[PDB]
């Protein structure tokens, strides 16, 4: 549900949780993008 | 393309000519107004809302 | 999917189309602007030489 | 970022060139107008596409992400 | 998708990727045979994979 | 019990959302950064 | 936010005949056809035809506006020449030679090794 | 409480007020009976813009609060419903000064004057548009306004050529 912006490892953390990287003292916490289906045209 | 206009080539514009991408971010806080007090990320159910 | 080179260009099966004709001035379509000689300013093209000048 | 891949002018696949191009550059060391004629580019307008791209994809890719 | 660029330059990108078109006549618009979900009698399908390690 | 305080998209602009962050502040403050972007294409009323 | 849809151009509306035959009361003989969904390409050749025609006497080819895939083609013709039949005969003619030239360029190619 | 007012008397009376006091209120009940109680005789107030209440005319119309009646028998009183009962309708009409214009009639005595594709992801089959995801925005019937994930532009189509996919 998350990732680190260094480590690039899930994190997947709950609410009421912190939001710091566990393996580094990073916290900016970036998310992976949604699973649901996307689609573009070159148009 | 008088008074100083221009004529583009669709098929120029549409295969990648002065194609843009804009980037707009937007910033929230949960400023606390009054100890004890503090705004909460969550997703509205219209309960109490 | 299947379409055609107008609704996007990315279709187009040709890159460049090149059309001429004429070459030589015989029918008066293009009045070559000239500063000293038309001839000299202007360089022959390369299918004049299949058309008698 | 990329080199376009059709002329913007014409539509002319170059994009297939771009590699080609930057060895005749360099293992060759040719300049730019031989290399572009070698290539098979006679229209100007593929010349300056080729001429004037910048590899900015190569920039990006330096940082970790 | 990970990369640097973005999902609709990419997808710009893939569209100006020429493809072989010699049987295009056999082809049939998307808009034209009755299907659903761009059956491969209209269209074609393909998949692109790849990342450094 | 609560009322809303979400951040309405502009009603002018529209796009694909890029990316999303989230980070303490100064003063240990959840905060949020969203950053969307869209593709645009030259058109008739575009200037050059 | 408002583009028009670049598919419409070469595609029929719902409910949009392709060709639109009304008469014209500024001379006499004189129609008026409007083709939807075309470019100059059909049209000027169409015209050419026509011109070619001693019979024929005025056809003129007008684009309202470069917005609609549309244009409008005015035909006088001598007494008792229906512009309809002229408008087949030209069509006809413009098969035969494009199948001509088809022929024509096919055979060069077969000649040709290359 | 103020004038024409729909106060809830019993669980099964109502009344409208025809003159709106500090602590004495005269109303009149769904009977035409007028009669004057304190502000403690009123258990609550009906909100007749959240009532749904609707009641069917002579002529099989739908009437709803506030559209404009005239009766069929009577003196043709013509006014505005206010608040439908289960067997009586009040009207205020402008032209009437008695009972501060408001009268009980019956319902026969008087005559006028869901969406489960929304919020779901989908594909349009028949369109120049087939085959695109799209977000469903709302829906004005028999057809469904939809945008466009590659296209910033939304347009109406109709919602039974599209089909439905799963949120992942
Ligand atoms: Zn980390
Ligand atoms: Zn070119
Ligand atoms: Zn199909």
């Amino acid at each position: 549900k998350y990732i680190c912006a260094e480590c690039s490892s899930k994190l997947s953390l709950s609410r009421t949780d912190a939001v710091r990287c566990k393996d580094c003292g990073h916290r900016i916490l970036l998310k992976a993008r949604t699973k649901r289906l996307v689609q573009f045209e070159a148009r | 393309n008088q008074e100083d206009s221009m004529i583009m080539n669709q098929s120029s514009i549409d295969r990648g000519l002065f194609r843009s991408l804009f980037f707009r971010s937007y910033m929230d806080q949960e400023k606390k107004y009054g100890m004890s007090i503090t705004e909460t990320f969550e997703k509205p159910q219209r309960t109490n809302t | 999917k299947k379409g055609i080179a107008k609704e996007h260009a990315k279709w187009g099966p040709a890159a460049a189309i090149e059309f001429e004709y004429d070459p030589w001035n015989k029918l008066k379509h293009t009045d070559y602007w000239y500063e000293q000689d038309s001839a000299k300013e202007w360089p022959q093209s390369k299918n004049c030489e299949y058309e008698d000048p | 970022m990329i080199v376009p891949v059709r002329c913007f002018s014409c539509g002319k696949v170059v994009g297939d060139k771009w590699e080609s191009y930057l060895n005749l550059l360099q293992e060759d060391e040719l300049d730019e107008g031989t290399a572009l004629s070698r290539l098979g580019l006679k229209r100007y307008c593929c010349r300056r596409m080729i001429l004037t791209h910048v590899d900015l994809i190569e920039k990006f890719l330096r940082y970790n992400p | 998708n990970t990369t640097v660029l973005a999902d609709e330059f990419i997808a710009h990108r893939l569209g100006l990727i020429p493809l072989q078109s010699m049987d295009i006549e056999q082809l049939e618009y998307s808009r034209d045979c009755f299907c659903e979900d761009h059956c491969d009698k209209c269209s074609v399908v393909l998949t692109l994979q790849a990342f450094g390690e | 019990s609560k009322r809303d305080a979400s951040t309405p998209l502009r009603s002018t602009e529209n796009g694909i959302v890029d990316q999303v962050l989230v980070t303490t502040n100064q003063d240990g403050l959840k905060f949020v950064k969203v950053r969307v972007r869209t593709t645009k294409i030259p058109q008739i009323g575009d200037k050059f | 936010m408002n583009a028009p849809d670049r598919f419409e151009l070469f595609l029929l509306g719902e409910g949009e005949s392709k060709l639109k035959i009304d008469p014209d009361t500024k001379a006499p003989n004189a129609v008026v056809i409007t083709f939807e969904k075309e470019d100059h390409t059909l049209g000027n050749l169409i015209r050419a035809e026509l011109l070619n025609d001693r019979k024929v006497l005025f056809a003129a080819y007008k684009v309202e506006h470069p917005f609609f895939a549309r244009f409008k083609l005015r035909i006088q013709t001598t007494e008792g020449y229906d512009p309809k039949d002229a408008l087949k005969n030209a069509c006809n003619s413009i098969i035969n030679k494009l199948g001509a030239l088809k022929t024509n360029f096919e055979t060069e190619w077969n000649l040709q090794t290359l | 409480y103020a004038l024409h007012d729909i106060v809830e008397l019993s669980a099964k009376n109502v009344a409208c007020i025809i003159q709106a006091g500090h602590d004495i209120f005269k109303v009149i009940d769904e009977t035409g009976k007028v009669s004057t109680i304190t502000k403690g005789s009123i258990l609550s107030k009906i909100n007749t813009a959240r009532a749904r209440v609707s009641s069917v005319d002579a002529n099989g119309n739908e009437i709803k609060i506030g559209d404009t009646i005239v009766e069929k028998v009577g003196s043709r009183r013509e006014g505005q419903v206010l608040y439908i009962q289960t067997q009586q309708i009040f009207v205020v009409s402008k032209k009437i000064v008695e009972n501060a214009g408001v009268f009980v009639v019956n319902p026969s005595n008087v005559e006028a004057v869901r969406e489960v594709a929304l919020g779901k992801t989908v594909r349009i089959r028949s369109a120049g548009y087939k085959g695109q995801l799209g977000i469903v925005k709302d829906v004005n019937g028999d057809k469904a306004t939809v945008e466009l994930h590659s296209k910033n532009k939304h347009i109406t189509i109709d919602k039974h050529k599209l089909t439905y996919y799963n949120r992942e």
